[PDB]
RNA sequence: GCGGGGUGGAGCAGCCUGGUAGCUCGUCGGGCUCAUAACCCGAAGAUCGUCGGUUCAAAUCCGGCCCCCGCUACCA
RNA sequence: UGGAGGUGAUUUAAAUGCCA
RNA sequence: GGGACCGCCAGUGGCGAAGGCGCCCGGCUGGAACGGGUCCGACGGUGAGGGCCGAAGGCCAGGGGAGCGAACCGGAUUAGAUACCCGGGUAGUCCUGGCUGUAAAGGAUGCGGGCUAGGUGUCGGGCGAGCUUCGAGCUCGCCCGGUGCCGUAGGGAAGCCGUUAAGCCCGCCGCCUGGGGAGUACGGCCGCAAGGCUGAAACUUAAAGGAAUUGGCGGGGGAGCACUACAAGGGGUGGAGCGUGCGGU
């Protein structure tokens, strides 16, 4: 019917601070209706090296400037075919989950996750996730949110953990699973 | 509604009474024209046999082990 | 109720947990009706 | 650029199956096939045959509104019911570009709930 | 107020939309089984309460009437 | 050679039996 | 917006007197193992009568109610179906305050001490050698304490137990005396009710029970067969009339 004939395509732009580029086209009337729609891209889409094809974005829409849809950061996830292959027996994994703030006063969520390369006790298994905490803290005091978010998917963060946490047991494979925004500042 | 395939490889006895055999086809005119596939026939087959189907997308499900 | 393990069995006879629901519901009409 | 691209949802359970084409966002949608649409008997209602006809009837008119290629998200009930899928969802991709779309990357999304809430039946099952 | 049921051993279908009197428990015979119950098959059984009209032609449209009736009470 | 646990699944209806 | 539960890692692994206990961070609190030329100086074992703790369910009062679901209302299956299968659903399940005191509450194995071959895993502590990307890390050996398996002497009716004894000894307490009648009648003490603890006789009966062995059978599992089995095919019997055998009369 000519309901499909009414529709009009706009272009969807990544934030800034990824480079801004084309993401997908995508139909509608008026755009007061595009206007809270939630799209997702691998990693690679982006300037991709073959290796980080298992990382996923989110980008939220916030402004309709004739046919051009500019978007914001809204979270950041890892693919569970990644991460179940990652948990076997006699591996210990480990467990992050912290809030936090940032210079803007954008408020976030990080959950990383670090894996054993054996089984250990758990009083040895808690003094990991307090290092972590501790160079979680840190790192978002100096970092705004436009660069924090920029290494926490980059992987800059797992090469800190790896370090002072393999003086506690020699593990493999620690980085970061998931963020999420929760709040804006007022400010802006 | 013509596509001949031409047989290279028997299976074994499906069947409820063993009345079907699976054998391994090859397409040699159409949208395929290569391509090999797993398919049930009724009756008696040798090898280098010619079927004649009609759709060249079935894909008989695996048989037990062969036995 | 004191019970027995042999009756369990079931060789020749019927299921315990159904006898003793049928000896309560005796006990309750002897002490209603006039077992005062 | 000019390339549309979409999404698939392939919904598949023991007792039907359902093809949703959708464009990028997921939020406008294009094309909606089921399984009790094409064939007759709820017997095979489930059948791969049904999904290969209605996964075929989909994208015939997904093609024409323009869309290239799709992605594809494989689902199962998922949740507090059964976690596998039923037999119509690797019927459904190797028909999916059998009919001219392309096909960019898998993946299966059933939900699993964290030890979540509790079954039918009841500490005994479905003694049938 | 006067009207309904009128039909196999039975129970009721079955009308207006006319040409198989219709399905079920029963009855005798045959199958299946080592044999009995259940299950499958075949025949027998009212021929529509009855005269009459309509109708080429009627449980099938209805009237006259024979039977059973049937929803109903002292009316100072 | 030989065993012990765990999780899954397990399919229409289908009763009964002189006397020695 | 809303209530309940915390998956994979998860391990004949850990902790607790038993019932039991599984997201993370902080605070209060009980018990055990190992290291000890520390301290007191027999203070100990068991325990009739008494005392606290005790799954699920039911009860009495106030809240809460997402999922599931006794009673209850409908659809089917069947000769019937008050059931199994399907669509709904009240009490319950959850929180605060009390009562009941029961389970196949099972290692079907009460608790303390001494002694009588080995082998092999795994959790906590200590010691001693080797490595070491000098990590609260990885291997190997010995001593102590929990937790599994194979197995000598001996024990047992056998199944099987065998330093975590069902072995040989020194203690203390509870219960048993053929099968039923019967955990019933009568009488007491508890509980709001449901119900708990205690508990006989008349009479009847020759067996009731346990562990193993040959066989037969299974709408249990594997292997193999057969036109008195099927599948693929050719001809028919069952309906009519007669030939002949049988039941009945
Ligand atoms: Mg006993
Ligand atoms: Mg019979
Ligand atoms: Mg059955
Ligand atoms: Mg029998
Ligand atoms: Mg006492
Ligand atoms: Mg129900
Ligand atoms: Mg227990």
């Amino acid at each position: 019917k000519d309901k499909w004939k009414l529709k009009q395509w706009y272009v969807i732009y990544a934030p800034d601070f990824f480079g801004g580029v084309e993401v997908g086209l995508t139909p509608a009337d008026d755009p007061e209706k595009v206007l809270n729609r939630v799209v997702e891209v691998t990693l690679k889409d982006i300037t991709g090296d073959f290796l980080k094809g298992h990382v996923k974005l989110y980008f939220q829409v916030y402004d309709v400037k004739g046919q051009n849809a500019y978007t914001k950061f809204k979270g950041m996830k890892l693919a569970r075919s990644y991460i179940r292959s990652l948990v076997r027996r006699r591996t210990t994994r480990i467990d992050g989950i912290f809030n936090i703030t940032t210079k803007d006063g954008y408020k976030l969520r990080v959950m990383a996750m670090v894996i054993a390369a054996r089984r250990i006790q758990t009083s040895q298994e808690r003094a990991i996730r307090k290092i972590m905490q501790e160079i979680i803290y840190k790192k978002a005091e100096e970092l705004n949110f436009k660069d924090f978010v920029l290494e926490a998917v980059n992987g800059k963060i797992a090469a800190e953990i790896a370090k002072e946490a393999k003086k506690i047991y020699p593990l493999k494979k620690a980085e970061i699973r998931k963020i999420k925004v929760l709040g804006e500042p007022e400010v802006a | 509604e013509g596509y001949p395939a031409e047989v290279i490889e028997i299976i074994g006895r499906t069947g409820t009474t063993g009345d079907v055999t699976q054998v391994k086809v090859r397409i040699l005119e159409g949208r395929d024209k290569g391509r090999v596939i797993r398919r049930n026939v009724r009756g008696p087959v040798r090898v280098g046999d010619i079927l004649i189907l009609r759709e060249t997308e079935r894909e008989a499900r695996e048989i037990k082990s062969r036995r | 109720m004191k019970r027995r393990p042999r009756k369990w069995k079931k060789k020749g006879r019927m299921r315990w947990k159904w006898i003793k629901k049928r000896i309560r519901r005796l006990k309750r009409q002897r002490k209603k009706e006039r077992g005062l | 650029k000019k390339e549309k691209w979409g999404i698939a949802h392939i919904y598949s359970s023991y007792n039907n199956t359902i093809i949703h084409i959708t464009d990028i966002t997921g939020a406008e949608t294009i094309s909606r096939w089921s399984g009790g649409m094409v064939v007759k008997a709820d017997r095979d209602e489930p059948s791969p045959y049904a999904a290969m006809l209605a996964a075929r009837r989909a994208a015939e008119e997904a093609l024409e509104k323009g869309i290239v290629g799709v992605h594809i998200r494989v689902r199962a009930p998922g949740g507090s019911k059964s976690k596998t899928p039923g037999p119509g969802a690797q019927a459904a991709i190797r028909a999916l570009a059998r009919a001219g779309l392309k096909i960019g990357r898998v993946e299966d999304v059933t939900p699993i709930p964290h030890d979540g809430t509790r079954p039918k039946g009841g500490r005994r099952g479905r003694r049938v």
